[PDB]
DNA sequence: TGCGAAATTCCATGACA
DNA sequence: ATTGTCATGGAATTTCGCA
DNA sequence: TGCGAAATTCCATGACA
DNA sequence: ATTGTCATGGAATTTCGCA
């Protein structure tokens, strides 16, 4: 403060202030000579209030709050000050947009067997068709095998009705869903426990982690909507149709059909496959188990210039999920309990509860 | 000759009327020859438009070359010769009063036709509710012939539910005293 | 058809039926014995029906449908016939998406001088205050300084209002905005004819077009959300402070704050600049017209990898705005009339009208 | 001494009563200092709650050092005291009933009131409408001393909106006996 | 005529419906 | 008949203070 | 043991709310 | 306590038919 600054005038050498300019008084105050012009010194006393006033004009950042200040005054090392408040303001933190991207995203292994893992998803609501607006979906992770089946709704009992059906045929490992209100109901984790299944949730607002399902329900958008061109959008009778049709189609990367995958045979549908015509069903099998393990498997991309990978005891921030209009994007500040795989995190919360967190919904909090 | 195949014969028939459950009466049962699997339909009469409704179901999952079936009303109506003709599906009659199957198949709906008795007795009205874990049963049932289930012949994997218990499938002497009540 | 494939039969060569293998007769039909399996090869006046059958089960793209046709067929060229068909599918070519990136963006010169370009937008609806729902945006060109104006709607009267105030200070030479209903009625075409003011309107659906203030909008709500936390969306009586706030904040790359850039002096705010305090106000312009003339300027980055540039004569599609549900996302295709730049087209529509028109809303026709 | 500069100084008043145009009486009247460059406001009442308002519109734009004015009641109220106050900018008299600008200012201020005249006879009422005309008017009259225009000392550039002919300013002889009609 | 550290510049990231 | 923009904060590069 | 052309593979692009 | 995916159609690369 001003004990510093007295020894200053005196000319004497004080860490931080460069010897070769010359420090006078005038107006009462302690000035500067720089290149630039003549600065004001302030007191470190008054420092924070200064950097304060800057920032606040419009809560702009580093550049931005330097550049102000710099128009009245000098000090040594001022964007430290600057930054040092930048760490500070709640408002900054929990309304600007991160600048640093997520880490590369992970391609889990493929289950290495049909009725492994199965994921589920609604979409909808659809236009009403036959009193019908919404689809579930479920697709065997390992095959890709489509199930689908119409419902009034996206609910749990309309869920267990469809399962209860489609289990009849083979009872899955596990079944990894999204947090709908469907899957996520204590009814729907009774039907699964009655049954040994396993139920494997995404991360919240993340649909990305139901990735298998979700792009299924692009194709199955998209056939539907090629055969109701020029028709009126009556849906409920193709339901079967596009099942089958998909299920039957090739993936130009594997050669194979999700079919092929489940039964290792063609069915009698148009264009059946007959290479394995002099093969016994066990030569057939056998054959199968083969194609099954040498599918290809895609790798984690390389990480974007500016990515970050969650370190445990990290600040990071979880995104709004539905902010208000003119309200942060950010949620407060909170700590890495767990680094998970370097894409999914556990955060407490402040409040403080543990969440089960995507990187995709954090960013690293700035500045410390 | 070609070796058999899953998806070379459906073999398929009806099972009652049995007791009303959930507005139900009777089973449409199909099995198929080579693998033994079995799936089962619950539907309301032996007609042919509740065989096409049960049928689509299936036949969006896997379509057969051919269907076999004595010639029920059902099974021999031009609606249902329309039906499969659409699919491209051959249709195969038994001579009447002679149905012939399979042995493989013959035990199989002998199986089923035992297995429903036990379980309706106790509960003759709740069979709706478990025609699923009936066919769960069914599949994963050991085959003394081949050294595998329909399961593991349909799919080629073990399932995640073995029926470990090779069953009693006999009525107890309890369930027989109180199914001869039944039908009083 | 059978005249070839006769020919073909007692041994004798035609031109992509390679001479290397044994085609012979069987069950009625034309076969060959290929490394993968046994193949019947199809008169040539029945392929077309082939291929549009294997592609029709589930609307497949290339290989998808080789693959299927592969199964049971072989015959010389087999994707040239499939690729035509795929070209002739209505209803693959106005559902699937495209798969080719825009030419890289164009970064438009500086206005020369303030009141050369207004850029015009309105943000909201915002939670009401005080009976407002919308806020009128005007940014200058030139300077970035930005008035901001609240009201009750997006409406030609409400723009008409506030604009005679601003116009109160000077009249600009050209006003852009994009094509909302508040901008294009003819009210509001007279009301600038009045004045000698031209009308720039963006390409429809394609906010980028005013970037300029759509990138103001952001600070604006931005500014307005950190003064709003913790208390009630009060925001009518924030404009005034925010307008001022924005207008005296530093673009770090510029080095300048638009008030400068507008006035070349800042008025009695906080932290004022100094530093032509000792110049005439005429050294002090001839400074500023220095200073307007060497802002950087950014260039046109460099293009991605597989984009796609606008040729005159070519087929292309423009997006459907507002698609409902499961109806496609692609009008049909139409003719490229004249490029107006690398990122601007005139199409003809097939009804046919002349639309102006972004290439982002725009796919290069699949197939020819 | 450093050289004026816009900004330095605002020369406020007010004008008026006026004939009620969309229910407005007066017209606040800013004039820059170095510039002369112009602003109006319409207002209700010549008071201190009516100019903190319109003050407030110009000062979201740029802030004055000073503001000079003569000592109406509205200027010298405690309430625009603290306004001012709040934004850092001096407040400054001219003693009473001796009113000092500059020639500049003074100038500029005759031609507001002379234009404002000239266009409200024929139209006494419709000049709330005008007033953004009014600005522009003024804003872009060469000034014989300088050779300049507000527009061009404010913004450092030519106008698009060029006022070529330096205007008559005048009554001409129909106005003349025609606005002793309007005040009789 | 070169070192350590501070200052400045670069620029990917993301958001304007 | 038109066309992206720019605050932001770590990192990369340049400049500064001293010798 | 090498050429032209066809076949196959690669992979950026974009969409699942 | 969990994690992106894959049809698509030009382009790049490999294989094929022939010699
Ligand atoms: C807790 C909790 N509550 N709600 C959520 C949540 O996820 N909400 C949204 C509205 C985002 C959502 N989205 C999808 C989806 O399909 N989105 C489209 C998409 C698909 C793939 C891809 F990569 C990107 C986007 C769903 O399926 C879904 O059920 N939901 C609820 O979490
Ligand atoms: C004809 C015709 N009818 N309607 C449109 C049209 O444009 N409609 C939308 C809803 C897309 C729209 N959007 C924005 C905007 O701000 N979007 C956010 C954004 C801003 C910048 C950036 F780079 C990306 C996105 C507007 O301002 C606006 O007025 N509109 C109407 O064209
Ligand atoms: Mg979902
Ligand atoms: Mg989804
Ligand atoms: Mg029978
Ligand atoms: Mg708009
Ligand atoms: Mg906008
Ligand atoms: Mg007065
Ligand atoms: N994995
Ligand atoms: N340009
Ligand atoms: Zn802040
Ligand atoms: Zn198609």
């Amino acid at each position: 403060l001003d004990a510093e600054l007295d020894q200053l005038l005196q000319g004497h050498y004080i860490k931080g202030y460069p010897k070769q300019y010359t420090y006078f008084l005038e107006d009462g105050k302690v000035k500067v000579s720089r290149p630039e012009g003549v600065k004001i010194i302030p007191p470190q006393s008054d420092r924070q209030k200064i950097v304060l006033q800057a920032h606040n004009l419009a809560h702009t950042g580093r550049e931005a709050t330097l550049l102000k200040i710099a128009n009245l005054y000098w000090w040594p090392n001022m964007r430290k000050d600057v930054v040092k408040q930048l760490g500070r303001c709640q408002q900054c933190l929990i309304t600007n947009a991160s600048n640093k991207a997520s880490g590369p995203i992970l391609r889990p292994d493929r289950p290495q067997k049909p009725f492994d893992k199965f994921f589920i998803d609604y979409i909808g609501p659809l236009p009403p068709s036959q009193g019908y607006l919404y689809v579930l979906v479920v697709v065997d992770g390992m095959t890709g095998f489509t199930w689908l089946y119409p419902t009034k709704a996206p609910s749990t009992s309309a869920t267990v009705k469809s399962l209860n059906v489609l289990t009849s045929i083979a009872i899955p490992k596990v079944i990894h869903s999204d947090q709908g209100a469907a899957f996520t109901s204590s009814t729907f984790a009774e039907w699964a426990k009655e049954r040994g299944i396993h139920l494997e949730f995404s991360t919240p607002y993340h649909p990305q982690s139901s990735g298998k399902v979700e792009r299924k329900n692009s194709d199955i958008k998209r056939l539907l909507t090629k055969l109701l061109v020029g028709r009126p959008t009556k849906w409920y009778d193709l339901l079967p149709v596009v099942q089958l049709a998909l299920n039957n189609t090739y993936s130009p990367v594997l050669k194979y059909t999700p079919h092929q995958l489940l039964f290792g045979i063609d069915s009698n549908t148009p264009f059946a496959n007959q290479d394995t015509l002099d093969l016994t069903r066990e030569e057939e099998l056998s054959l199968l188990q083969e194609i099954r393990t040498s599918l290809y498997h895609p790798s984690t991309p390389p990480a974007s210039s500016r990515s970050w990978s969650p370190v445990v005891g990290q600040l990071v921030q979880e995104r709004v999920a539905r902010p208000a209009s003119l309200r942060p994007r950010w949620h407060k500040p909170s700590t890495v309990l767990k680094v998970l795989n370097p894409r999914t995190v556990v955060i407490l919360d402040h409040l403080g509860n543990n969440r089960t967190v995507s990187i995709d919904n954090l960013k690293p909090t700035s500045h410390q | 000759d070609r070796p058999q195949k899953p998806f070379d014969k459906f073999f398929i028939d009806y099972i009652g009327p049995l007791p009303p459950s959930q507005g139900y009466l009777y089973v449409l049962v199909v099995v198929d020859g080579m693998t033994g699997f079995t799936w089962l339909y619950p539907t309301k009469a032996p007609s042919t438009s509740a065989t096409v409704k049960s049928l689509n179901v299936l036949t969006s999952i896997a379509i057969p070359k051919v269907i076999h079936s004595d010639q029920g009303a059902a099974f021999t109506s031009s609606t249902f010769a329309e039906w499969a003709k659409e699919r491209g599906i051959h249709l195969e009659f038994s001579t009447p009063y002679h149905p012939q199957s399979s042995g493989k198949v013959e035990r199989k709906n002998s199986d089923i036709k035992r297995l429903l008795t036990k379980l309706l007795v106790g509960r003759p009205t709740k069979w709706y509710d478990l025609l699923p874990v009936v066919q769960l049963a069914l599949n994963n049932t050991y085959s003394p012939v081949l050294k595998y289930t329909p399961h593991q012949l349909l799919f080629g994997i073990d399932s995640n539910t073995p029926f470990a218990n090779q069953d009693t499938l006999d009525l107890t002497r309890e369930e027989e005293l109180s199914l001869l009540q039944e039908i009083r």
